[PDB]
């Protein structure tokens, strides 16, 4: 069954924001660092942020401006907050963990889409 | 029990994975029981970077481990001659260091057409500094505050206070010491044990590596 899973997600106006979360099974997904990973339509995967382990954050330094990320241990679930949205942030937005070791030693959520138009 | 080797050993999970790992949290894969063909091997693409430490580049086809492990990572091209033994810089000091006496091949090539896109892919990361240096094949995936100066922390981010990881930034009109490169790093093990990893039976000496 499924151990990472994202939700929120849905229509946003130009100019809006959504909250994004996603859901672990368990804390050892923290271990040694979640990330938020969206791919857009034409586009190559982009790595958003990440919290590692110890709570603090790193965001893409082009998207830092518009992005926060922030974690509710008791729940086992990771936040994503972006603001100002352009037709450009419509994209799959994942939940990954480990994703600084590689596709062959991360785990994958199943993704929420985000669409973006009038 | 003395192992099977019959299997080839499969080198294209870790040189032909999707996306690499970031040179801070490199990846490392072990590879047993199967015979490594490094003629094939090194004919598989074209490789930038293919030196030998602590072993006869020659012999390859014709030598015997027991483990081989497979560490894969990014770096940019300026950054590929830190990946030796007795290196210094940013890589060898706080991000992926090889002992003094590595037994091994360094495996790297330019990888512009995977990893930089127009406006600068910033998936890769480094660790810009540490206390201390790392040592032989430790990973260091901490995030810490890192004292710059006189200030005390106290865990906060801020003035003289520097988060550890930064991010690369990889376009394809990057000049080639600032384009991405994949590096593997095949550590050969010489336990005084059972080999589970061998060249093949009959083997071509592996001459092709001294002609680049
Ligand atoms: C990686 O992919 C290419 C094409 O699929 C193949 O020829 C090559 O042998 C593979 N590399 C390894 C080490 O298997």
């Amino acid at each position: 069954e499924v151990q990472l899973v994202e939700s929120g997600g849905g229509l946003v106006q130009p100019g809006g924001s959504l909250r994004l979360s996603c859901a672990a099974s368990d804390f050892s997904f923290y271990d040694y660092e979640m990330s938020w990973v969206r791919q857009a339509p034409g586009k190559a995967l982009e790595w958003i942020g990440s919290m590692y382990h110890s709570g603090r954050t790193y965001i893409n330094p082009s998207l830092k401006s518009l992005v926060t990320i922030s974690r509710d241990n008791s729940k086992n679930t990771l936040y994503l907050q972006m603001n100002s949205l352009r037709a450009e942030d419509t994209a799959m937005y994942y939940c990954v963990s480990n994703w600084a070791s590689g596709s062959t030693g991360d785990y994958w959520g199943q993704g929420t889409l985000v669409t973006v138009s009038s | 029990r003395f192992p099977n080797i019959t299997n080839l050993c499969p080198f294209g999970e870790v040189f032909n994975a999707t996306r690499f790992a970031s040179v801070y949290a490199w990846n490392r894969k072990r590879i047993s029981n199967c015979v490594a063909d490094y003629s094939v091997l090194y004919n598989s693409a074209s490789f930038s970077t293919f030196k030998c430490y602590g072993v006869s580049p020659t012999k390859l086809n014709d030598l015997c481990f027991t483990n081989v492990y497979a560490d894969s990572f990014v770096i940019r091209g300026d950054e590929v001659r830190q990946i030796a033994p007795g290196q210094t810089g940013k890589i060898a000091d706080y991000n992926y260091k090889l002992p003094d006496d590595f037994t091994g091949c360094v495996i790297a090539w330019n990888s512009n057409n995977l990893d930089s896109k127009v406006g600068g892919n910033y998936n890769y990361l480094y660790r810009l500094f540490r206390k201390s240096n790392l040592k032989p094949f430790e990973r260091d995936i901490s995030t810490e505050i890192y004292q710059a100066g006189s200030t005390p922390c106290n865990g906060v981010e801020g003035f003289n206070c520097y988060f550890p990881l930064q991010s690369y930034g990889f376009q394809p009109t990057n000049g080639v010491g600032y384009q991405p490169y994949r590096v593997v790093v095949l550590s050969f093990e010489l336990l005084h044990a059972p080999a589970t990893v061998c060249g093949p039976k009959k083997s071509t000496e592996f001459l092709e590596v001294l002609f680049q």
